[PDB]
């Protein structure tokens, strides 16, 4: 049994997104479908479901104007159609059916432009250092230490949006003093969204 | 919402009412999980 | 709308523990409650529903009691993979409104941040903007506070700050505050400190640069 979500991404604010939901492993009238969505770093949200058995649908009134739920039982998919989205709307928007959740798809409404990460070094017993990774757009970046191999001592810090509409974080890891002059610190920055890797040495 | 199965009969073979005791469990199941 | 009342909103405990959460209903649910975890980064997880009922493959340590408008879910004996926040939600009427959630984070010892602080890059300041980082390293209990000063001028308004997930290994937290200026502001001014207090520290501890 899973459901698989797919649709979602970068939408400018008024504009429109349809997501989709597939259903596999079971009766497809057996239970409500829902809605959840969460915006990055807060709480559930319930925002609609429907009845695949004859099309009953409850909404949050939040969302009663814009929103629309559908399915369609010969294709086993559920379907929230959204328009007239809002900056506010960030959020990962998740499927729900009884004890079947999908995998939640990140939505980001935003005027900011697609725009990849400059990386830039936190230069440094124990020594500290990182790298800053600024003014990328939208989420997500991974940062791996040492094309994967420093795991031991690294922080990566959950990404701030700035008042610029661009994200930045910053990655930093601990190590010994006396290996800064013999060690090698490098700090490997994808952003899938602008097909993006930097790799930036962190030096003295 | 999921259809109820009928009790069988009177003159029900063990095999019947086994397999009605999974149909009821089903049904109750169905009934209890939907508004998930 | 029934609203729902999660109670606490974090919960520091151990392995072993046995722990208890409280959702409250502003109205009657019947018995129409469910019981997820989520932990970062993943889907939320269905643990219970009608109010008692553990969904396939739940461990038995988990169990939910509750009708009306009280309910609470027990966890007899925490095991490591139990940290995580947990939300109630009902499935009364419309809307089927969540609790706030409970976080429950490990227990230790008081742990004192290590302070550094970071100047602007020479390549970030050939841009046109200067960020000064200031890193609070591996400290418990999460609460902290972090004041920048510019020539001993207490600064407000140009700070951002995030704070790690506790960490697998020691169940510390780390956090980032990060200032930032145009590089002709940064110029006009010499000393950059980053002033942190914390439970595990005497006196306020501070980090400081001066420009070049």
């Amino acid at each position: 049994v899973q459901l698989l979500e797919s649709g979602g991404g970068l939408v400018q604010p008024g504009g429109s997104l349809r997501l989709s939901c597939a259903a596999s492993g079971y009766t497809f009238t057996n239970y409500w479908m829902h809605w959840v969505r969460q915006a990055p770093g807060k709480g559930l949200e319930w925002v609609s479901n429907i009845d695949p058995s004859n099309g009953g649908t409850n909404y949050n009134e939040k969302f009663k104007s814009r929103f629309t739920i559908s399915r369609d039982n010969s294709k086993n998919t559920l379907y929230l159609q959204m328009n007239s989205l809002r900056a506010e709307d960030t959020a990962v928007y998740y499927c729900a059916s009884f004890a079947y959740w999908g995998q939640g798809t990140l939505v980001t409404v935003s005027s900011a432009s697609t725009k990849g990460p400059s990386v830039f070094p936190l230069a440094p017993g124990t020594a500290a250092l990182g790298c800053l990774v600024k003014d990328y757009f939208p989420e997500p970046v991974t940062v791996s230490w040492n094309s994967g191999a420093l795991t031991s001592g690294v922080h990566t810090f959950p990404a701030v949006l700035q008042s610029s509409g661009l994200y930045s974080l910053s990655s930093v890891v601990t190590v010994p003093s006396s290996s800064l002059g013999t060690q090698t610190y490098i700090c490997n920055v994808n952003h899938k969204p602008s097909n993006t890797k930097v790799d930036k040495k962190v030096e003295p | 919402y999921p259809i109820k199965p009928e009790a069988p009969g009177e003159d029900a073979s063990p095999e019947e009412l086994n397999r009605y005791y999974a149909s009821l469990r089903h049904y109750l199941n169905l009934v209890t999980r939907q508004r998930y | 709308d029934i609203q729902m009342t999660q109670s606490p909103s974090s919960l520091s405990a151990s392995v072993g523990d046995r722990v208890t959460i409280t959702c409250r209903a502003s109205g009657n649910i019947h018995n129409y409650l469910a019981w997820y975890q989520q932990k970062p980064g993943k889907a939320p997880k269905f643990l219970i529903y009608n109010a008692e009922t553990l969904s396939d493959g739940v461990p038995s340590r988990f169990r939910g009691s509750g009708s009306g408008t009280d309910f609470a879910l027990s966890i007899s004996s925490l095991q490591p993979e139990d940290f995580a926040t947990y939300y109630c939600q009902h499935f009364m009427y419309p809307p089927f409104t969540f609790g706030q959630g409970t976080k429950l984070e490990i227990k230790r010892t008081v742990a004192a941040p290590s302070v550094f602080i970071f100047p602007p890059s020479d390549e970030q300041l050939k841009s046109g903007t200067a960020s000064v980082v200031c890193l609070l390293n591996n400290f418990y209990p999460r609460e902290a506070k972090v004041q920048w000063k510019v020539d001993n001028a207490l600064q407000s308004g140009n700070s951002q700050e995030s704070v790690t997930e506790q960490d697998s290994k020691d169940s510390t937290y780390s956090l980032s505050s990060t200032l930032t200026l145009s590089k002709a502001d940064y110029e006009k001014h010499k000393v950059y400190a980053c002033e942190v207090t914390h439970q595990g520290l005497s006196s306020p501890v501070t980090k400081s640069f001066n420009r070049g």
